[PDB]
Parts: structure tokens; sequence; C-alpha cells
RNA sequence: CGCAAGACGGACCAGAGCGAAAGCAUUUGCCAAGAAUGUUUUCAUUAAUCAAGAACGAAAGUCGGAGGUUCGAAGACGAUC
RNA sequence: GAAAAUCCGGGGGAGAGGGUGUAAAUCUCGCGCCGGGCCGUACCCAUAUCCGCAGCAGGUCUCCAAGGUGAACAGCCUCUGG
RNA sequence: CCGACUUAGAACUGGUGCGGACCAGGGGAAUCCGACUGUUUAAUUAAAACAAAGCAUCGCGAAGGCCCGCGGCGGGUGUUG
RNA sequence: GUUUUUUCACUGACCCGGUGAGGCGGGGGGGCGAGCCGGGCUCUCGCUUCUGGCGCCAAGCGCCCGGCCGGCCGGGCGCGAC
């Protein structure tokens, strides 16, 4: 959505502002699978902490 | 209402191919035109695209399965016996 | 003790108020009234770690119900699939204690 | 309990600033008449300062570590919740609902935010906040 | 004094497979550090349908672990195999579906398919739809493995080498009667010009060894000798024995 | 001495048990079921037997797939006659 | 149930810009300036320009498609055009 | 108040004539062959011939089977198993 | 001794496979299981498996060295990555 249904030589006289949507992978990427993109870059990150965190408390009574 | 007594399906390839080819044919083109309970949103959307991949119309995630069945018998028997060789290397 | 389950959910069902859905479950463990997170075993994985996190903040336990989501309804008494269930109030029912 | 609280840093997962950490300053989890929803004003950074390194030039270490925030409200659905906060003032008068009827006071907001930002990046304190999200 | 139909075929020209459509070379992902020390990840991108072959192939995507690059590799789908799932493949790989750890490193009794005869082949043996080869034994002195093939032959294997655990996508397509010729015309026309079979009995004598006769005879024995020439090698070629296969 | 395969589950095994009958015997796990007994539980006649209808039904036999160790209809031979 | 030329979006952030200005780098915005070479282009396209020795009842790939009757792009009759 | 195509039924009527031209299946009881659709001797044979699905043999685990090529660390099957 | 011959295994012609010829083989250092009263041996493993993110173009630490006026302004070289 918000970027032109044109064939693809026509993109380069169209504006930039035509072919992208204003957000990260905007124009690339649906905001669904954006959103869903954030979470999981957060809480992948955030399972490794706790992987991080018990690791080194296995590590401390032997 | 009940439009054919015995044939079903293969009632579309008429007096052709003879009964034990048209029944043999039955088991399977039912089979293969069913539509399944996707087993990762529950959704009866599991439908046949090509042989031996499924496609969930909800997910859209694609299972590759059977040809004529989303599971076939012997990768049944398979994914319970390579789980349990995998529970006896893992000990 | 997966018999009794069914039977505590069916008795909340009855007295207790409840949150099927998830959008609708998000809302209550953000509001600090889901008391219990009931998740199926076919949730997207990063809805299952999306309720485990705010119940993490939120301070809600999180079971994870043995079957699927056309089974945990089943479970709720509905005729459809629900993936997450947030118990607001138990009512007169014995699933928060045990 | 109810953890969407004043201090809260907080992924914002919709809109223009998807992916930018934003700090709560104020929380209506039971909306008003003029947004019926649940939703906060966050104060976040939407340009990160870049990585500096040792032997880079005083001037240039200036330059790298320059934020840009913006002033904004979100649903709360809108917003991804985490167990990070930056104790940071943030104050009520300057950075307020009543900030977005006049773009003169915006400017100020997001002025506010800024060099309130920029003051804890370079303590070390709440690193976490300043790094982007890879996503 | 005519070329029979099967000398015709090794020149190719008309014989020649139907490759235009057919989506890439399903080959076993190359031998690196990351395959022989420990395992690498990748993601099963889409289960994808081949012309001419029956089962799915899959786009299986790695991460190149020497450039910033990314690889995609074609794997023969294993029945199970789903998209957005992981698919982990070397010697400290584990033994689940859709897998790819090496022969000997995994425990007796264990179906595989798309298996390398000689180790890092990029994968030879049960890779055609629903087939299966079983680890039967194995001999840490020499390094070897008996595996059973789909034919029924154990055939020694060298350990190190690789296969996808579980059986191949797209089976039991066999059970199913193609109804109509129409039906075997689209099939062989998305391999090779091989299919409508005019027997030899039906030619002529100058065309092929059978031909000719005013009754649709042979008047030489069908089985034939291993050594015969090209041209008169036709019919049931070395054959043992012939008739009603009876027992086993 | 090994190895492979497919059957079968001796002795213990009883005028013993269980099941609607057909039937059911190596270990352990899982699944739902069941009689009997116990009952100062509950409902309160909900029951008995049953044209039509329905589930199961040894062995042999048939159909398709895998397998085929032993035994073995047919078939071949050696005897007896 | 095509490939490739070609074109674009995005993720990154090496860099770049100027010290409050006569701002700077930079602008896929609106205007303005300049240029676009080479080759084909007529006509027939068929009961007479093609191929069958020919103005040969043969063959030779397409596009457009009115009214009436009628199921109809059937046949039959008619308008434009011939 | 704007209706736009049909359908059924009735009356009357003509020298029993009306799908008025045009368009437009003769039917039945049997035998033989090939299941069928498909194909075929351009220019005397369209068939019962060929093909076909189904069926069944056979070869081959790749240093391989089948096959090509004057030649080769050649080539087809093979982007195969 | 000389030479024939069979059986083992050798690599170095010869052959095959893979790859963008990307970590081969030895040795060193570090981890845990096993062992004698701070010492060392007979050995082992080598960082990623809950999720349809991200991942390159070095951080850090050593080591040198080029103006102005010891204290303010930029490169090279190691190790990280034996």
């Amino acid at each position: 959505r918000g970027v032109r249904a044109v064939r693809p030589k026509v993109l380069m006289r169209l504006s930039k502002t035509k072919k992208h949507v204003s957000r990260a992978y905007g124009g690339s990427m649906c905001a669904k699978c954006v959103r869903d993109r954030i979470k999981r870059a957060f809480l992948i990150e955030e399972q490794k902490i706790v992987v991080k965190v018990l690791k080194a408390q296995a590590q401390s009574q032997k | 209402a009940k439009r054919t007594k015995k044939v079903g399906i293969v009632g579309k390839y008429g007096t052709r191919y003879g009964a034990s080819l048209r029944k043999m044919v039955k088991k399977i083109e039912i089979s293969q035109h069913a539509k399944y309970t996707c087993s990762f949103c529950g959704k009866t959307k599991m439908k046949r695209r090509a042989v031996g991949i499924w496609h969930c119309g909800s997910c859209m995630k694609t299972v590759a399965g059977g040809a004529w069945t989303y599971n076939t018998t012997s990768a049944v028997t398979v994914k319970s016996a390579i789980r349990r060789l995998k529970e006896l290397k893992d000990q | 003790s997966l018999e009794s389950i069914n039977s505590r959910l069916q008795l909340v069902m009855k007295s207790g108020k409840y949150v099927l859905g998830y959008k609708q479950s998000l809302k209550m463990i953000r509001q600090g009234k889901a008391k219990l997170v009931i998740l199926a075993n076919n949730c997207p994985a990063l809805r299952k770690s999306e309720i485990e996190y705010y119940a993490m903040l939120a301070k809600t336990g999180v079971h994870h119900y043995s079957g699927n989501n056309i089974e945990l309804g089943t479970a709720c008494g509905k005729y459809y699939r629900v993936c997450t269930l947030s118990i607001i109030d138990p009512g007169d029912s014995d699933i928060i204690r045990s | 309990g109810k953890f969407m609280k004043p201090g809260k840093v907080v992924l914002v997962l919709a809109g223009r600033y998807s992916g930018r950490k934003a700090v709560i300053v104020k929380n209506i989890d039971d909306g008003t008449s003029d947004r019926p929803y649940s939703h906060a004003l966050v104060a976040g950074i939407d340009r990160y300062p870049r990585k500096v390194t040792a032997a880079m030039g005083k001037k240039k270490i200036a330059k790298r570590s320059k934020i840009k925030s913006f002033v904004k409200v979100y649903n709360y659905n809108h917003l991804m919740p985490t167990r990070y906060s930056v104790d940071i003032p943030l104050d009520k008068t300057v950075v307020n609902k009543d900030v977005f009827r006049d773009p003169a006071l915006k400017r100020k907001a997001r002025r506010e935010a800024k060099v309130k930002f920029e003051e804890r990046y370079k303590t070390g304190k709440n690193k976490w906040f300043f790094q982007k999200l890879r996503f | 004094g005519r070329v029979i139909r099967g000398q015709r075929k090794g020149a190719g020209s008309v014989f020649r497979a139907h490759v235009k459509h057919r989506k890439g070379a399903a080959r076993l992902r190359a031998v690196d550090f990351a395959e022989r020390h420990g395992y690498i990840k990748g993601i099963v991108k889409d289960i994808i349908h081949d012309p001419g072959r029956g089962a799915p192939l899959a786009k299986v995507v790695f991460r190149d672990p020497y450039r910033f690059k990314k690889r995609t590799e074609l794997f023969i789908a294993a029945e199970g195999i789903h998209t957005g799932q992981f698919v982990y493949c070397g010697k400290k790989a584990q033994l689940n579906i859709g897998n790819v750890l090496p022969v000997g490193t995994m425990p007796e009794g264990t179906i595989v398919c798309c298996l390398e005869e000689k180790p890092g082949d990029r994968g030879k043996l049960a890779r055609a739809s629903g087939n299966y080869a079983t680890v039967i034994s194995h001999n840490p002195e020499t390094k070897k493995t008996r595996v059973k093939l789909p034919s029924g032959s154990k055939k020694v294997i060298s350990s190190a080498n690789r296969a996808v655990v579980g059986v191949v996508a797209g089976g039991g397509r066999i059970d199913k009667p193609i109804l109509k010729a129409g039906r075997a015309y689209h099939k062989y026309k998305a391999k090779r010009n091989c299919w409508p079979r005019v027997r030899g009995v039906a030619m002529n004598p100058v065309e092929h060894p059978f031909g000719g006769g005013n009754h649709q005879h042979i008047g030489k024995p069908s089985t034939i000798r291993r050594d015969a020439p090209a041209g008169r090698k036709v019919g049931l070629i070395a054959a043992r024995r012939t008739g009603r296969l009876r027992g086993t």
C-alpha cells in the first residue's frame, strides 16, 4: 500500500515519495511483517540474555 | 438429493477406464481434493497445490506432504521411529 | 492432571470472568487484570514469546494448554478455536490455586 | 502488575518511528474522549548517535553523538513494552499532550527530549536504550 | 539396415530432456568447515514443484560463513518439512527430519534420503519421491557404513557422507492409475521424448530385430546376451530368469 | 562361532480368568473401556424382550501395498497299489 | 505454465557539509536551456501483384465486424463498403 | 411513479394450415472386431492396423545400465538416482 | 642371495568427486570426566537447536611516529584471528 502500481522503467520518472512509504523497510516490506520483526528482533535478543545469565550461574557450584 | 448410487468424484469419467480403475482412482481423488486442518493455525485450509506440496490458505505456510494425502502412512512411522532413535542417541 | 484442567476451565466459563482471544487478552495483561494466561500448543511462536514477556512484566502465571486451539476452544465450551485465553477472575474455581 | 509506567523504555511498533526505543512520560491507561483507546505520550530517539571509537578526534566524537528526538502519542498496541527503564526527568510542562496543538511547543518538547537524551548517552548509563534495534 | 530407435536415443537432438522450466539441480549443500566440525542453520524459504520430477524441492537459504552474502540451496524436500522451518546440517546436527548430518554419526535403523554415494558429491541415492534408505551397521575400522538402498541392495558407504533424515516428499504417486493416454502424454512432455511406445513386433524387419512376419510374432527368444551389439540388444537384456515372478 | 530375515510366544497353562460373541498368553510404556464387589452417594421407573434398521463376526476366499522364515491347497516327482 | 536486458524500493552507515551565515554540502520538487544519429516506411496481401510454368476453382499467418429472423459468429434477406 | 424481458392459461379464428422458407438425428432386434478419445499409408487401403491406460517380464546402486561418436579426461539419458 | 608368485597397505603416476580450490595434517595453549599427596602425567571437547529478526567493510588493547604552543590537533604497525 502507498506505492504506485506502474510498469518498472516508469519508476525513474516518479518522485521518491510515490515509490515508498515513510517507515523502516518502507515500500519494500508490509507493516504486519515489520512489527512482527521488531518483536522477533527484541524477544530473540531478550531470550539470549536469560540464556547468558543461566550460563554463568550453572558455573558457580562446580 | 443423492445423485449417484456408488460413483462419487469419479462420475466425471462416465463409463470410461473400467469400474475397478474408477473405484481405485475414487479413494485417491477424494483425498487429494479434500481440505485438511492446518496443524499450524487449525483452519481447514491445507489444500494440495501440486504433488507432495500442501498449502494452508490462511497461514500461507507450505508443507512437503504425500502425492494424494497430507501425511503418508510411511512418513508418520518414520517421524515416530526417527524421534525414538533421537531419544536413544541423546540418552 | 489434564482431565482436571478441562473441568477447572468449565467452572471458570460458568462462574468466572475471562477473555478469549489474543488482542483482547493482551489488553487485560497490560491493565494488570489477567491472573492466568492459557496458550494452545499451536499458537505462533512469536505470540507465545509475546504473551510470556507481557506476563513477565505483569507478573501473571502462563499455563501452556496440552492441545491446539480447536481443542482449547472446546475446553472453553466454544464452537470456535482460541490460541490465547486470559482469566480475569476465577469466580468460584480452583485454576489459579493449583 | 500494571507495568506501562512513566519510566518504561518501549519499542515503537508501528508508524514512521517503527523499531525506535521511546521513554513513556505519561500513560492514559483508560483513554479520554479525544482518544478512547488506552494510549501513552512517549519521547523517543529517531536518529540514534553513531558508533564512536577511541583515537577519533573530540570534535568528531561530538558530531557522531547527536540524538534527534521525537515526541508522540501511541496506542498501547502500537508500542512494545520492555523491562528496561530510563530514569530521565522530561518535565510534565514542556513535554505534554498540550504540545501537538501548537507546532512551536512541539519543537521545544523535541528539543527538551534531545538535550536530556544526549546528556545520559555520554554518562554510559541506559546504553541499551541508545543502541538501535537491529531488525 | 535402418538404425533402431534406441541407437537414435543416444544422439540426443529429439530424445534430450525437457529442462526449460526445470527449477535448477536438486543438490545437497556443499561440504565446508561448518558441515565437518559442527552444524550450519538455514531457513526453508518455500517447498516448490519441479517439472518432470515427482518429489517437491525445498529452497533452503543458509548464510555464507565467510562473506556477508546469503546462500540459497535446492534440497529434495523430506516428507513433513515445511516453510519457516530451520534446517540444520553438519557432524554436530540433531537427528530429526529434513536435517542433513553424516551417516556415520546417526544410529542403525535410521531412515535417510538424498544420500551421497561417494563423500562430497552433494546427494545421489534415494532422492526420488517417497523413497528412503536405512543405515544398517557401522565400521569405525575403515570408517564404513552398510546402507540398504530402495532397490533392496545393501551397499557399503564411507561414513563421512551425508543424507537428509526421513523419506522424500510426493510419496505414493505410483498408487494412482493414470486413467488416460493424455495424462501419460502430459507426464512425459515435462521429461523427454520417450512416451508413445511402439512395440518392435508392430514395426517392419528393417527398423527392429522383432519386426516383419505375416503374423505379429518375435520368432527368436526375447531374452538376449549382455555382449550383444547395439541394434540387436532388444527384448529382455541378459535375463537371469523370466515369466510370472513366483516366490520372493 | 558369528550374521541376516520372517514367523511363533513352549514349559509355567489349570475343566483357571477375561470378552457380546468371534476370540484373547514374552517385557515395559501409553490410550480409552469393563464386570464384580463396597456404598446410610445420586436420579426416581428411566425397565424387560424385541419386526424394520445397525455394530462386530474364526478359518478359508477376494481386492490393492509391503513381505515371504516355516508350513503348504494346486502343481511336479518318488513310493504303495 | 520462460529467461535476460532494464528499472526501482529497502537494510546498513564508510563518509560529506557549515559554525549562526552573502549559511554549507545536498535535493527523485517546480520551472528554464540544449540534443536525439543510422536503417525500413509506396503498393498488392489475393477467384489478377505471393507459391503452384499462367490473371490456375489449389495453397498461404492475422486484426475490425451493422439490422431482421433465430439458441446462434447457423442459414436466409437487408444497410455501410464493394 | 419508472418499468424490461419472459412464462403459463383462455377466447376466437383460417380450405387441418402453422419448426409453412431456412435450419434440422430414420429407427429397432442381433452377430463379428477393436474397450473408449486419439493416430495412420500427402496422391487408390481410416481399418479389425498403430497408440493407449491397465498388466507383466527384463537390465542397472553410477568405475553403472541403455545408447551415441573417426577421435578424446568426448557425448545423450542426466538440472537424472 | 637371485628370481617367480599369492596376500596385506603404501602413494607418487593414473582416475573420480567437490569447491569462489576457505580452516588440511601435526604441535602448542585453554575446558570437563579419570588418577597419586602447590607439582605433573594416560586421555577428552572446542563457543550457534525453543521463534519465518540482525550479522561484512573491527571494537578493544599494545606498539611506533608527523605542527602549534610538557598539555590541546592525525596516520602506520602488531595482537585480536596461535
